[PDB]
RNA sequence: GACUUAAUGUCACGGUACCCAAUUUUCUGCCCCGGA
RNA sequence: UCCGGGGCAGAAAAUUGGGUACC
């Protein structure tokens, strides 16, 4: 009949895009194109179709979300919708025997995927009883069918017995390890012989992108193992955590997935609950940890969709992250100068309690403090909101943002957590990352700022750490030309330097690795992408990911820039914060060292800073900010304000 | 103590549906829409209810006003000191309100003296409720120290007689895109915009400022407030009924599309178009009157059926009325023919921290009032929902996309529509903004994010109620160059010109330079052009927005704000304030002496001004320019088939539409135009899809996901006042190829603009490139200006018969011979004494032999084995030509002596002579058909005969028509194409260049004219005597001089033939040279020569062209001067000659120096053709029709040719007629 | 009154009905034998 | 047994297909 020659047309289609080998363009195009054809038949003959077509209508629905990749971070509505969709029809064929079987194994497996991505709409209970009834109509064929393993094990995550159902499914060729783990757990309490099948897991996840289904489902693994005491995810946390390095380390981007970042406070805890130098190297592993979070940020995907040598290499990431999300459904830690104390943050979305991992090198001590990053990420917000107001005449709100980092991260001025004279390198995470911690007030009566005691090195991540011209200059602008006059037109700049109006491609021209660069132009941020935030540089200016390739002739030179923070970054709207300025970019390319004002200050503020740099680079900024100025915060406030506004990000 | 406030509205306020708090989780139109007024259902049915406004509403503007006014204030009102209040509850001690703040707290210095506490409050203590016996928990109204009771329309109320369904858009600035959308219910502010309330305040120390804050209140439930203290349709459809009943009894249903299309443009008319009927009457003799408006539905005509339907409908209004027959008449007509989405609809509705923001002390805080008026540049479009859908409460198309008006229609820009481009400038201006987050529990602090919460629009009405101009835009079939199967839609766009009052208010510290930079970019001034893309379809140019008359006014917050309170910030006066001189500004309002200038903007000259690149461009046409609009040709008294599309232009100064509409070439048209030039030299347009897909044509042209990077205006006429007669009437006609008269129903005429070389038009229209336009796509653009430059793509409709051929582009300052020699016949060479007589038509019978070619040659792409190009030729006219100009019936003014008398002049345009296109392409196609043995493309299949069958069944079935392209297309019908394929090949209008301009005759009138015998239609009776007989074949008519005798008889003509039987006409000398243009794309290096061999056969042979063929007259010559193609080359005579001899190789293959007469079937076509006279030859052969019988007049002593002797069977068999007529040149008084 | 608010916390002016599509394709203002 | 006559004046097709849910 015609309703035959549809499926026979709709159901090898399906087939098509259901092999592994069909291209994700290709096989969200074949998709819609067999879901056309199968849903246009059923406007034209609604309840007429028969079960069997109305079977292959969820086939198409389940498989239609496959393609709908999560665009940002929350779930797409589209792809709960097509799960719904999917939901509605199979439902329909129920209502209306190797129909019925094949039936719930579809039916259960759309709900499975809905209980997943929104638990809401899909309770647990519901789902519960919907995978229970596929034991009473026998959905037990584990031999042949993948969907089916899914089904006995998402089973006995939500508690079923499934004792008899055991001999099957880890005897079954197409149960994979991470699913033969689970089945190893909790259909029989044996938490032995998951250790086994898991380690299988992680270790073939090396090689998987983190866009996989497994990635996700091992994570949700473990976090039901965390928070069971289970005393079993410690082990498991850290060892996918560590399959999660060798295949990020496959730009600095990194595949979104919202696991990952459960993953590395999962991982983070694991490692804190387990901790003399074997005591101590878990406090280091900590540090491993949260730099390899940092390592890298995380791309939405609606931002890698729009964006050449980087261009053809990311393209093969964007490519591979895309092709394994549809298939599963279908420099030393210790490497750091004498004299120098690195303190690297880590904000635990798990538990709300952050932590700073410090090194004392000269000491040889690895140690930590936690911290709570909930009332100081309020402060911080109210810092950034009048600051985004009033800009200096929110001096007073930085004050006590400034006070209550040293009110709730007392840690930093206790001696034995930082010594008194050691210069101290901060590595932040999430929102520290725009908090000034080294002009912080110790919460005591006239509390002396920490940069006063230290010299403060900042750094987005312990990775960005790097180990020649002594005389030569530099300076780029594209400022106002009221704003910088005296310092344009001093004897020291070279001769490779536009003083008036600097160019995109002008920056890319200096080479033979200047002592200092400076850049005084208005930066701008892409809210979004990291990669298309630009410094305006003349007409166009010149991006994250164009000075990432372009620029190459700064490497060891000491890079001053003349444009805020946040106009590099974009405002925070949440603890996370992986948005990486040029200032990192230029790290990246060499450039030891890069000093630039967190947020925007008056000219002549950043021109001091130039010229006092131009007499000796040698001299620490610490010194200029505490002897010319700033370190008051009492008296003046905006004077307090203008000075700690420079940070030095990077350090050789 | 008892304050009872009413609040009043001033723009469409949003109106929600209510559900209780706990209900209200689970519907998200009802969250989302929780500072909007509440709707709740009275009675049962879902029908009726009652409209209120929550106190608690109310109650967080008010106190949202307290905080701004202490803010201002630095913590103080009228003296007395304010804390900062409470806006934290913690959860352990009691429960959360109802409503959290995600919103920064205005707060300050406190200086209160003591804590506040029960027994002594500060006024913000006693408006926020604090300290008083009601709580989260209501229990009774005695317990509020300040109360806010539930505010109620002030007018059961039916709900969509006070709110209308409107989608709103959440569109992504990185690809132009809606990312989703959401409805609220838009309630009419107008009728239903007054709420009333009572507010009790039990504690007079917070009196002044709570009575302050009131006054202070901006905006609540979307729109801006003051707050002050105190069935025809269904008869319509029958009778559509009855109108759809009738054409179908008349087996005319496809008219009633058509029908209800005019319908619906009638409104634009008005009355006066039916109670004057002043519909078009038809044709003057016509029986059938009018095609469309003269069908009898009830035994009446319908133009007096719609005249009895409007006055038996006047109730409703002359627009309600055609607009809901028109509609009627559509949605039966839907119903009389026939007529779900995957993955649903796009439809999306969206940890607490108290975030203290406090200004500096000191600070000045101003509001600044831009008041302006944006006028239409170009004719804008706003979109919104079909009304079926649009209906609230309850959550077939006559017009595919509708604008957005009022209950009152007049056209409306919506606040969200201005906020919504505001914010994309805005993003712009700063070129940093974030993609619109919804329900983000943190505040965007985006730099954009930032200003667009101190900015406030208003929802701007224009005062023009007049109904929009329908937009109907096709989509071309690359393969074909016809219309898509199924792509055919209509937009309702506003005139451009129209004026809608701009309200922009921002309140803050400073006037930032970016939102200067935005109203700098929106300005029209001097040079500048209004950059305000306001509205959807901006890449055909709809909504380019101007804002002009713009007065930036300043009010002093700190200072002047019990004045600013007492105007209530001018909110729902601001037109006054557009008016109102400097001497009348209200107290404390002063105007903005500082808003930075055009140049003086940084982020205006790198973000804004270069962000569009208009190229401006003078397009010049050397044809008649027909982009028709067939609606609109059935609703205007000329009766034309197809007239030029025109457009409906407001003039602000005159506040009315401008009396002539202004003619040009829609701008969907110029950019399609455009993409299908990219396209087809790029290779995208055979692209089978363009989803996820980012090809040239894709990224300049935009796709379904990101919109075009360049934006097309109209091609508006600048030379209509130039032209004497704007708009040219030409006359078409099909001419059957068995009988050389014309088709049953194929006749029109077109209405084109009356372009020519010598005045050409001009249509002045630009395009606007996105910044970051690509070098490679910059060529591209420019490229495809240099084609229609060149010519390649004519504007408008009938391009292959010589419409809108572009001759030439202005860009503005601010951006061979054939020696062939055919022998001839041998009885009219034989008989050097012209004593025989000669049949004038001939018919060639090529035979059943059809050769159709099943692989169509696709129009999407410039083929590179294909040949593209272009053919200069001239005509010669051996004997007189005849071009009659149809549009004058009476064009030698001779009627007048001779009533009834059908005299016209030469075809002309502008006063040059002229042969049309059509007349050459179709001369040029029925030979070219002859000569390849093609199709009876135009052949008459229903006529009979005097009888079994019809003519078509007479006619071999191979030798048919081609319909559709599935059995493929003949060679003519594959080079001219049919209704399934655009041809290609594309004949131009024919320029006279020199020559004996006329044929003098003495004895005329006029002396350049000449009144010919009578020409009666063919009749088939004669070519096919008896049943038996066959299709004869394709009717020629041979060369002669035979207008001599014509010529030399012109006062025995007049005195003896009945004026009105014959015609007398402007006739052209003999020698006259005339050069049309052949324009040919994806031609056959066989097919060009053919078609050149077509055009000049031989040196000897000739056409026939015109009027009074069958007399001699319209022997032409054509001759190719020169043959130009690209891939601009001229090609030479040996590459001509080598594309013609391949012609003859596939003629050769089809039968089974090249000399034509080997082949049977052009040797009989080619002496049919030939010049017996040409050159230098004696020969003078008699070409005349028999006469009836001896006693008729013309007839000749002496001689047997008569139709009465040669008719009977006896002395001339039926068989030796036919075979007579079969063979060319074979005399006929000795009848062979 | 209620319908119809909850009160120490409503950025919903927190969201452009947006994005794609050439009113076009073919057609000679043409012409002879009869009609009861 | 009779001595003339104008025709067509628009026909066919498309009359909408879809896409879009950052937070
Ligand atoms: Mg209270
Ligand atoms: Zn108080
Ligand atoms: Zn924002
Ligand atoms: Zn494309
Ligand atoms: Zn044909």
């Amino acid at each position: 009949t015609r309703e035959d020659i549809d499926r026979k047309e709709a159901e090898r289609l399906l087939d098509e895009a259901f092999n592994p080998r069909t291209k994700p363009v290709d096989r969200k195009k074949i998709i819609n194109s067999a879901l056309k054809i199968l849903i246009g038949l059923y406007k034209e003959k609604k309840d007429d179709l028969t079960s069997a077509s109305f079977i292959s209508i969820a086939r198409a629905y389940y498989l239609v979300s496959i393609t709908i990749l999560p665009k940002g971070t929350t779930i797409p509505e589209k792809k709960k919708e097509a799960l719904r969709k999917g939901i509605e029809f199979i439902d329909r064929a129920i209502n209306k025997i190797l129909d019925s079987q094949r039936a719930f194994r579809i039916k259960s497996v759309l709900s499975i995927e809905f209980n997943r991505i929104d638990r809401e709409k899909c309770d647990n209970i519901k789902l519960k009883n919907l995978l229970n009834e596929a034991v009473d109509k026998g959905c037990t064929d584990f031999d042949t069918y993948e969907w089916d393993i899914q089904i006995a094990i998402r089973l006995c995550e939500l508690g079923v017995d499934m004792e008899g159902h055991f001999d099957n499914l880890i005897k079954s060729n197409k149960a994979n390890d991470l699913q033969k783990a689970k089945a190893y757990y909790f259909i029989k309490k044996d938490d032995h012989k998951a250790k086994e099948h898991m380690d299988k897991c992680t270790a073939s996840l090396k090689y998987t992108p983190c866009s996989h289904r497994l990635w996700d489902e091992t994570v949700g693994f473990i976090e039901r193992l965390k928070g069971d005491s289970s005393t079993l995810w410690r082990d498991f946390a850290i060892k996918t955590y560590r399959s999660c390095r060798v295949q990020e380390k496959e730009l600095r981007l990194r595949w979104y997935w919202s696991r990952h970042r459960v993953l590395y406070d999962m991982a983070f805890l694991a490692v804190k609950e387990q901790a003399v130098n074997v005591k101590q190297a878990k406090i280091k592993k900590l540090a491993e940890i949260s730099d390899s979070l940092k390592s890298r940020f995380s791309l939405r995907l609606s931002d890698m969709e729009k964006m050449d040598e980087s261009n053809h290499e990311f393209k093969k990431f964007l490519d591979k992250c895309v092709t394994a999300y549809q298939d599963g459904y279908v420099l030393e830690l210790t490497q750091v100068p004498e004299g120098w104390v690195v303190v690297h943050f880590y904000l635990n979305k798990l538990e709300g309690m952050g932590n700073a991992i410090v090194f004392d090198k000269c000491a040889n001590s690895w140690q930590y403090k936690e911290f709570q990053y909930k009332e100081l990420f309020e402060v911080f917000l109210t810092w950034q909101a009048n600051y985004n107001l009033y800009k200096e005449n929110a001096a007073e709100h930085l004050v006590t943002l400034c006070k209550k980092i040293g009110e709730t991260m007392p840690f930093l001025f206790c001696d034995n957590f930082i010594p008194n004279g050691k210069d101290v390198l901060f590595v932040p995470h999430d929102f520290l990352h725009r908090l000034p911690l080294h002009g912080s007030i110790e919460n005591k009566t006239n509390g002396k700022l920490f940069l006063e005691n230290h010299s403060c090195c900042y750094l987005p991540a312990w990775s960005f750490a790097s180990e020649s011209t002594s005389d030569e200059y530099v300076l780029l602008k594209n400022f106002d030309q009221g704003h910088f006059e005296t310092l344009q037109n001093n004897q020291i700049w070279g001769t490779q330097s536009v003083k008036d109006g600097a160019s995109s491609d002008d920056l890319e021209n200096i080479r033979n690795n200047p002592r200092l660069l400076t850049i005084l132009c208005h930066g701008e941020a892409n809210m979004s992408n990291p990669f298309r935030s630009m410094l305006k540089l003349a007409n166009g200016g010149i991006t994250y990911l164009e000075i990432l390739n372009s620029v190459k002739g700064l490497k060891g030179s000491q890079v001053i820039l003349g444009a805020c923070e946040t106009d590099l970054v974009p405002p925070l709207s949440d603890v996370m914060d992986e948005h990486y300025s040029v200032a990192t970019a230029l790290l990246l390319i060499g450039a030891a060292g890069v000093v630039g004002t967190m947020w925007k200050v008056r000219s002549n503020k950043t021109k001091s800073l130039i010229e006092w740099k131009l007499e000796n680079i040698e001299y620490k900024l610490n010194e200029w900010q505490k002897e010319t100025g700033g370190a008051a915060y009492k008296d003046h406030p905006p004077t307090f304000y203008r000075s700690i506004a420079f940070r030095s990000i990077g350090f050789p | 103590m008892n304050i009872t406030v009413e609040l009043t509205f001033f723009e469409p306020y949003r109106l929600v549906e209510w559900f209780d708090w706990d209900a209200r989780k689970k519907s998200h139109s009802a969250m989302r829409g929780q500072a909007f007024a509440q709707w709740t259902w009275k009675g049962k049915g879902r029908t009726a209810g009652k409209s209120f406004i929550t106190g608690t509403l109310v109650r967080s503007a008010v106190i949202k006003a307290v905080e701004e006014l202490l803010s201002l204030n630095n913590g103080k009102w009228e003296g007395v000191p304010c804390c900062n209040g409470s806006f934290q509850t913690d959860e352990s001690k009691g429960k959360k309100p109802s409503f959290l703040r995600k919103r920064h707290t205005l707060q300050w210095q406190a200086n209160n003296k003591n804590i506040c506490d029960k027994e002594e409050a500060c006024p913000f203590c006693i408006l926020l409720g604090r300290f008083d016996n009601a709580g989260k928990v209501h229990e009774r109204n005695k317990d509020y120290d300040i109360h806010f009771s539930n505010f109620d329309l002030d007018h059961d109320l039916r709900l969509v007689d006070i709110a209308s369904g409107r989608i709103l858009n959440r569109v992504d600035f990185d690809t132009g895109k809606a990312k989703d959308y959401f409805r609220t219910w838009e309630a009419d502010y107008e009728t239903y915009g007054t709420y009333t309330g009572r507010i009790t305040l039990r504690n007079e120390h917070a009196k002044k400022l709570l009575l302050a804050s009131l006054g202070f209140v901006d905006k609540l439930c979307g729109a801006l407030c003051r707050i002050e203290v105190i069935d025809h349709n269904d008869e319509l459809r029958k009778q559509a009924e009855v109108i759809v009943e009738a054409f179908k009894q008349n087996d005319k249903l496809e008219k009633i599309r058509i029908l209800a299309d005019a319908i619906r443009t009638l409104r634009l008319h008005g009355e006066g178009v039916i109670e004057k009927d002043e519909l078009p009457d038809g044709k003057e003799e016509r029986d059938k009157g009018h095609h469309l408006w003269d069908i009898k539905v009830q035994g009446t005509a319908l133009r007096t059926k719609l005249k009895e339907l409007w006055q038996s409908n006047k109730d409703i209004g002359w627009r309600k009325f055609t607009e809901m027959l028109g509609s009627n008449l559509y949605l039966i007509y839907k119903k009389e023919t026939g007529g779900f989405r995957i993955l649903g609809d796009t439809e999306y509705y969206s940890s607490d921290l108290f975030i203290p923001v406090t200004p500096p002390e000191g600070i000045e805080t101003k509001e600044w009032i831009i008041v302006g008026r944006l006028k239409a540049a170009t004719p804008f479009y706003f979109g919104v929902q079909q009304p079926s859908d649009s209906i609230p409460g309850k959550e077939n198309e006559h017009t595919s996309f509708n604008i957005l008006l009022d209950k009152e229609n007049r056209y409306r820009i919506p606040r969200s529509a201005l906020r919504g481009a505001l914010r994309r400038d805005l993003r712009t201006a700063f070129g940093s903004g974030c993609n619109v987050s919804l329900g983000g529990q943190i505040l965007c602090n985006c730099k954009v994010c930032i200003e667009m919460r101190r900015i406030t629009l208003k929802d701007s009405v224009s005062d023009f109620s007049e109904p929009p101009e329908i937009r109907y835009r096709i989509a071309k079939n690359p393969g074909t160059a016809t219309v898509e199967d199924g792509s055919l839609f209509d937009i309702e766009v506003g005139p451009e010109g129209l004026t809608f009052p701009f309200v922009l208010r921002y309140r803050g510290h400073k006037f930032p330079e970016q939102l200067s930079s935005v109203i700098r970019y929106w300005e029209e001034n001097d040079g500048k052009n209004g950059m305000a893309w306001l509205g959807g379809l901006d890449s055909t140019g709809k909504g380019r927005f101007a804002l002009k008359d713009i007065k930036i006014f300043e009010w002093d917050l700190n200072q002047k704000i019990n004045e600013y309170i007492k105007e209530r910030g001018m909110r729902g006066k601001e037109k006054e304030l557009l008016e109102m001189g400097e001497s009348s500004l209200p107290d404390g309002l002063i105007p903005y002496k500082f808003f930075e200038e055009r140049e003086c903007l940084f982020p205006y000259k790198e973000n804004l001004k270069p962000q569009w690149s208009e190229v401006q461009y003078t397009i010049e046409v050397g044809s008649p320019l027909l982009t028709a609009d067939t609606i609109s040709a059935l609703t205007e008294p000329g009766n034309r088939d197809a007239i030029a599309y025109k457009k409906r232009v407001y003039n602000d100064g005159n506040n009315a539409i401008e009396p002539e509409p202004r003619f040009a070439v829609k701008s969907e048209t110029h950019r399609g135009i455009f993409r299908t030039a990219v396209g087809r030299r790029t290779g995208d347009l055979g692209k089978e899809d363009h989803e996820d897909c980012t090809c040239d044509m894709c990224i300049i042209f935009g796709n379904e996901h990101e919109s075009s990077k360049i934006r097309f205006e109209d091609l508006e006429l600048i030379n209509g006042n130039e032209f004497e007669k704007l708009e040219k009437h030409i006359d078409h006609v099909a001419i059957d190829r068995f009988t050389g008269g014309a088709l049953d129903k194929a006749k029109f005429d077109t209405y084109p603009l009356a372009g020519s070389p010598k005045k050409p038009l001009k249509l002045k229209g630009r395009f606007w490139i996105k910044k970051g336009f690509s070098g490679d796509h910059k060529l591209l653009i420019t490229t495809a200006l240099s084609d229609i430059r060149d010519g390649l793509y004519p504007l408008g409709s009938k391009g292959g018969v010589g419409y809108g051929w572009v001759a030439g582009i202005s860009i503005d300052d601010n951006v061979i011979n054939n020696d062939y020699v055919h022998p001839g016949h041998q009885s009219p060479k034989q008989d050097h004494k012209n004593k025989n007589i000669y049949y004038p038509h001939y018919f060639l019978d090529s035979g059943s032999k059809v050769y159709r070619e099943k692989d169509i040659i696709t129009h999407e792409e410039f083929t590179e084995e294909l040949l593209s190009g272009k053919i200069n030729c001239k005509l010669e006219t051996l004997t007189p030509l005849i071009i009659p100009d149809t549009s004058d019936e009476n064009g030698l003014k001779l009627q007048g002596n001779k009533p009834g008398h059908k005299n016209y002049k030469f075809f002309n345009i502008n006063g040059e002579l002229m042969i049309p296109g059509s007349e050459l392409r179709g001369m040029l196609r029925t030979h070219f058909e002859a000569l390849t043995k093609s199709c009876f493309a135009i052949f008459g299949e229903d006529s009979t005969l005097s009888a079994s069958k019809t003519l078509g069944g007479k006619l071999d079935k191979a030798l048919h028509p081609c319909t559709g392209l599935s059995d493929g297309l003949c060679p003519g019908c594959h080079l001219f194409g049919t209704t399934d394929y655009k041809g290609r090949v594309k004949f131009g209008f024919a320029k006279y260049e020199n020559g004996p301009e006329w044929l003098i005759t003495r004895g005329n009138n006029p002396e350049r004219s000449l009144t010919l015998g009578v020409l009666e239609s063919p009749r088939p009776a004669f070519s096919i005597p008896d049943d038996e007989s066959e299709i004869p074949g394709r009717k020629f008519y041979l060369h002669h001089n035979g207008w001599r005798i014509i010529r030399q008889k012109q006062l025995e003509i007049r005195e003896t033939v009945q004026p009105e039987r014959n015609v007398t006409t402007e006739v052209m000398d003999k020698g006259n040279v005339f050069s049309f243009d052949v324009r040919f794309e994806n031609l056959r290096e066989w097919e060009l020569g053919l078609l050149l061999q077509s055009l000049d056969p031989g040196k000897n042979i000739a056409h026939k062209l015109g009027k009074g063929k069958p007399y001699g007259f319209g022997s032409v010559k054509i001759k190719i001067d020169s043959l130009h193609t690209f891939k601009i080359k001229r090609v030479p005579q040996s590459d001509i000659r080598e594309y013609i001899n391949k012609g003859y190789q596939k003629l050769i293959e089809w039968s089974g120096l090249p000399q034509w007469h080997v082949i049977p079937h052009i040797d009989k076509l080619y002496k049919l053709l030939w010049v017996p006279f040409l050159n230098d030859s004696k020969l003078e052969p008699d070409v005349r029709y028999p006469v009836l019988n001896e006693e008729s007049k013309g007839y000749i002593e002496g001689s047997d040719y008569t139709y009465k002797k040669l008719g009977d069977k006896d002395n001339l068999p039926y068989k030796t007629r036919v075979k007579g007529l079969t063979t060319p040149w074979s005399p006929w008084n000795p009848f062979q």
